[PDB]
């Protein structure tokens, strides 16, 4: 019982990695967020400015 | 038992998190190729603008 | 070195000519390297730490380009100065927020509309609190999150609406959310074992709705009773609401300490368990 | 605004000029901005929750856009008019994107002609309810998502194939579907893990077979069956393949009537252990 229970013990540290981890999860998830509603202005006006540009140099 | 539960409280908040993050990978899903779709879609005509 | 004379210099710039300095063209390439004067200062006036004519400088910088061919990095820039005035106390950045709205809305970019339309609400409920118009941002973000199909955004919404409807303490409307959201997640396994909170959010949800709907919605969600986080919610809940109908507040006090025991209460819960046992406790003096 | 009057005064300004109206160049600006106007006034009906009359606004403008010539952004708008319809009620999205996967594909691309394929393919499971079909979409899909080596939805359309065809109708598809998953999820150090459940579905999918095919995959797959989880994949399978063999029901039904409290059960599991009791009834019920 008391083998279990410091193995038990090893692995709610385990999972304390995982809350270790679960930060740089976070964050990570945010910043790529951070990234993507940025870019997708930068995508999507760029076809309109090549309709800007193309209609002229036939 | 008490152990277990305290690992259990830290597992279903890692499992529902990570469940709710699969929400921001779903607008990855948006932002992944609809990026394209505006992307590639307009090179498809500035590559062809020199024509 | 500051930018308080790039201002002013492409100040000087952004008249609207009739003369030669226009001649046939206009000021095109000069007015783009004067919106670019002001992209530079204000960059600049956020790099000197002074976040509140920073996000005026972004505002600035973006209306010389609304009127030119392009409202849309001039809705950037506004983007921009909504995340200006946000981080300082000033209230002008929810001003810049629905500017980009009426042009990410008015365009057809609902997508970035409803990720800041939710950080608008955000704003109103967290630090500027007006609770009734964030709830209200909420839902209709979420209406928006749903018009794309974007279901957990919306249902991230849909908390801040029911969870904040709880102290709004329209009930009647918090037991009218979980349903159509929760219902739906027992196909998904993606959210199955959450699925079932849910169902203690819309169980709990009383303003002593003591029908056997309460009976009955936790069996439409077929769900074991026997299930272990059920017990957590379903006989709890008979627990907690047989004593209500017993007429006896103190073993209802006792069980509810008996699930703290198993399951630590947090703050939504907690603050609507102490309000429905105020119901409990007004029904049992008479 | 104008729900009316941006349509009347384009609806006066597409023509075609063979007249005094030709003149020089042609009236491509004209139906540009047409057609511009008419993409915001589609916003605007779904700004005003007309998804109707907006998904119809969409059909026009998408269907009005390629005759300047535009077969770019006329993509975006069938999905967009595929998304109101998709949104509100009824069908006829179905034809917003099955014109618009054709000429996706006729561009000289693969993918998102997939990723609307799929989007039909949802419909057609889900809503317009056309499973013969739908399945179809997710194999033709799959098909182009092998292609690409976008392993994700060439795995994952392919298991919507299999666990619905396996109950109703294919079955040398199920194993052949979830061993063509199960090998390359063995190979890939992130993959071998969810290869549990995909040989659990290869092997509880019986065929009208009594035997321990399940078994020839237990003797063939790298188990490792000190990993237990896989206990629940085959030692389920290891009592319940002589309980359906000797013909017994107390044995077999015990298998559940443990297994439902250490993994919660959904229904394809559920109507999967009525398929092999349905087995069990023509071995026993007379």
């Amino acid at each position: 019982l008391q083998q279990t229970q410091a193995q038990v013990d090893e692995v709610v540290d385990i999972m304390r990695v995982n809350v270790d981890k679960v930060l740089e999860r976070d964050q990570k998830l945010s910043e790529l967020d951070d990234r993507a509603d940025a870019l997708q202005a930068g995508a999507s006006q760029f076809e309109t400015s090549a309709a800007k540009l193309k209609r002229k140099y036939w | 038992e008490n152990s277990i539960r305290e690992l259990h409280d830290m597992f279903m908040d890692m499992a529902m998190l990570v469940e709710s993050q699969g929400e921001m990978i779903d607008r990855i899903e948006y932002n992944v190729e609809h990026a394209v779709d505006y992307v590639e879609r307009a090179v498809s005509d500035t590559k062809k603008a020199v024509k | 070195a500051e930018a308080m004379a790039l201002l002013a210099e492409a100040e000087r710039k952004v008249k609207n000519s009739q003369s030669f300095f226009s001649g046939l063209f206009g000021g095109s390439s000069k007015i783009e390297e004067a919106c670019e004067i002001y992209a530079r200062a204000a960059n600049m006036f956020k790099m000197a730490k002074n976040w509140s004519a920073a996000g005026n400088a972004f505002c600035q910088a973006a209306q010389l380009h609304l009127q030119l061919q392009s409202k849309h990095d001039a809705a950037t820039c506004f983007v921009d100065a909504g995340n200006a005035f946000k981080k300082a106390d000033p209230q002008e950045a929810i001003n810049c927020l629905m500017r980009a709205i009426e042009i990410y809305t008015d365009m057809g970019r609902f997508t970035i509309a409803a990720k800041h339309h939710i950080s608008i609400a955000e704003i109103y409920e967290t630090e500027l609190v007006d609770v009734e118009k964030a709830i209200a941002h909420y839902e209709q973000s979420a209406d928006y999150y749903k018009g794309e199909e974007s279901n957990s955004s919306a249902n991230k919404c849909l908390l801040k609406v029911a969870g904040y409807a709880a102290q709004l303490e329209q009930y009647q409307k918090a037991i009218d959310i979980y349903e159509q959201v929760g219902t739906s997640a027992m196909d998904s396994p993606l959210l199955k074992y959450s699925a079932k909170d849910y169902f203690f959010k819309a169980a709990l949800c009383h303003f002593c709705i003591d029908m056997l709907n309460a009976k009955l919605a936790v069996q439409k969600y077929e769900e074991l009773f026997p299930a272990f986080s059920d017990s957590r919610e379903c006989k709890l809940m008979k627990k907690l609401l047989e004593a209500h109908e017993e007429q006896n507040v103190d073993s209802y006090t006792e069980s509810v300490k008996e699930y703290d025991s198993i399951s630590r209460l947090d703050q939504w819960l907690t603050t609507m368990l102490l309000r429905i046992k105020k119901t409990i406790q007004g029904d049992e003096e008479d």
